[PDB]
């Protein structure tokens, strides 16, 4: 169920960038799928979320309406469209599955990671 | 308080712990299932197929088996093999949950086929076992000790019920909460040990219990095996019950599950974990309520017009599930109806159960109660086994309201003898 996502690289500030997380062994439409940031120096927080079951977002406070995301069932995948980037938007991005297993036997699931820098 | 010493409350007791080890021993099936192979559907579907045949070609036996020597003693043998082979495939589990690692990677071949193997068939000795045990206390000692009261019968029945569904949705909580906590490996010791202690208290218990009941007292070489089942389908045949049976278990053939985790299509497709416990905890509930409509419409209206009550509610839940299966990614609004109508034809499903249940236990000779019921769980799993085949069939996603529409067919069919088994045994509405 491992999944893998591309498309990193840096761009100057106040462009625009597109993650592609492409997963195989699991849906990219029945499990909530989430993004997170890995800044150097500091652990982790949280970018956005798809639901399960429904296509509502729940970006977070901080970055929220400039970035998007939408996921693809019929490629079995999940993008992130980035507008706007600014020199804080420099970290790693981590595509996640949360709420994955068993009726009471479940886990979270990490991806390689990818590297995502803005410059000014 | 002598409720408590009193053998109604004992019995509930041991079919109390005995639940509670079956339903550990499940999760931890699972468990092992998914964490060392992959989700794929084939292994639970063989794994569902090899138990399924069996039962289907024992249950003759074993009710044969059941009805022929003492009640005590095919008790207590049911209870001690179905606990020595849950104990002994826990050890395995240990060992094996020890092993995850490097059974995954250094030593390839045939370890993980002779692993499922073993699996698989210890597991089935223990479902044959759990059969049998289940059979003969449920059949004939509930009966025995609730004797001519037919209320205190009913009362029986829904709270064995009630106790199975609060262990079905409670055992996997805790299995996975205290693995979670400790380890894999840690989980399968304290089940083994958990089912030698349970194996203990029961065989005390069962003791116990018979003693305040003193009513239970009084009750090619392999062809003989063929003989005890051919005789045992053809008196299930003639019995006038015979259509409620059938009935049941073309409603045993349902895709729409989410009744415990070998038993799942759901998690086939591959929806989230959270939405899983919410729908078990839902059916359980839900389940639970049921019981306590079928309770409440048995004194109100007859045994059989309370089965055909259920049978309405479930077949126009089901009329529900299939609206919103052919309603035009999907809404949200066709996947809630969808939940809703399994939720509430799990309702309908368990009122109609009990409702049989009663019937079987009203309805024969007592001279071939355990041929009857035994016979009655192999068409049961007959039935379960076409269902299995059919997920088999069809893996696709795009099949899913094919599979419904199927499911619902046969659900209608089910119904539809046990109203020609209605309408034979009363003639009055």
């Amino acid at each position: 169920v491992q999944l893998v996502e591309s498309g990193g690289g840096l761009v100057q500030a106040g462009g625009s960038l597109r993650l592609s997380c492409a997963a195989s062994g699991f849906p990219v439409a029945w499990n909530e799928m989430r993004w997170y940031r890995q800044a150097p120096g500091k652990e982790r927080e949280w970018v956005a979320a798809i639901a399960s079951i429904g296509v509502t977002t729940y970006y977070a406070d901080s970055v929220k309406g400039r970035f998007t995301i939408s996921r693809d069932n019929a490629k079995n995948t999940v993008y992130l469209q980035m507008n706007s980037l600014k020199p804080e938007d420099t970290a790693v991005y981590y595509c996640n599955v949360k709420d994955y297993g068993m009726a009471f036997w479940y886990y979270d699931y990490w991806g390689q990671g990818t590297q995502v820098t803005v410059s000014a | 308080a002598d409720y408590l010493t009193s053998a109604k409350f004992l019995l509930y007791l041991g079919h109390s712990l005995s639940t509670w080890g079956d339903r550990m021993w499940h999760f931890a099936v699972s468990v092992f299932l998914v964490e060392l192979y992959g989700n794929s559907l084939l292994l639970t579907a063989v794994y569902g197929l090899v138990v399924a045949g069996s039962v289907l070609v024992l249950g003759a036996i074993i009710g044969d088996w059941v009805d022929k020597n003492a009640r005590l003693k095919v008790a207590q043998t049911s209870l001690v093999v179905q606990n020595v082979s849950v104990i002994l495939c826990g050890i395995i589990l240990m060992m094996v949950f020890l092993h995850k690692h490097e059974l995954l990677t250094m030593y390839h071949g045939w370890v993980l086929t002779s692993c499922y193997i073993l699996i698989i068939t210890i597991a089935n000795i223990a479902n044959l076992a759990s059969t049998a045990t289940a059979i003969t206390i449920q059949r004939d000692w509930i009966v025995v000790v609730a004797g001519e009261d037919r209320s205190k019968l009913a009362n029986m029945n829904a709270t064995i019920r009630r106790i199975d569904q609060l262990t079905n949705i409670l055992a996997p909580m805790a299995v996975g909460q205290i693995m979670t906590f400790g380890s894999p490996v840690i989980g399968c010791g304290f089940i083994s040990g958990w089912n030698l202690v349970s194996m203990c208290v029961e065989y005390v218990l069962l003791w116990k219990v018979y003693q305040k009941t003193p009513a239970l007292a009084v009750k090619s070489q392999m062809a003989e095996p063929f003989r005890t089942f051919r005789d045992g389908w053809v008196s299930y045949y003639n019995q006038p019950v015979f259509l409620a049976g059938m009935g049941l278990a073309f409603l045993y053939m349902t895709v729409l599950g989410f009744d415990c985790i070998t038993t799942g299509y759901a998690y086939t497709q591959g929806l989230s974990g959270s939405i899983l416990s919410i729908l078990m905890g839902a059916s359980a509930i839900t389940g639970i309520m049921g019981t306590v409509a079928f309770t409440w419409l048995r004194r109100k209206c007859g045994l059989v017009r309370t089965g055909l009550i259920s049978g309405l509610a479930q077949l126009s839940c089901l009329i529900l599930c299939v609206i919103s299966v052919f309603m035009p990614s999907v809404p949200i609004i066709s996947v809630s109806l969808l939940f809703a109508g399994v939720i509430a034809a799990r309702i309908g499903l368990w009122s109609f159960d009990l409702t049989v249940t009663q019937l079987l236990q009203e309805n024969v000779i007592e001279s071939e109660r355990g041929i009857i019921n035994g016979v009655q769980n192999s068409m049961n799993y007959l039935l379960d086994l076409l269902h299995f085949i059919m997920v088999i069939l069809a893996p696709n996603p795009e099949a899913f309201g094919l599979l419904v529409l199927i499911s619902v067919s046969f659900v209608a069919m089910g119904h539809i003898m046990y109203f020609r088994f209605a309408q034979n045994t009363l003639g009055n509405k």
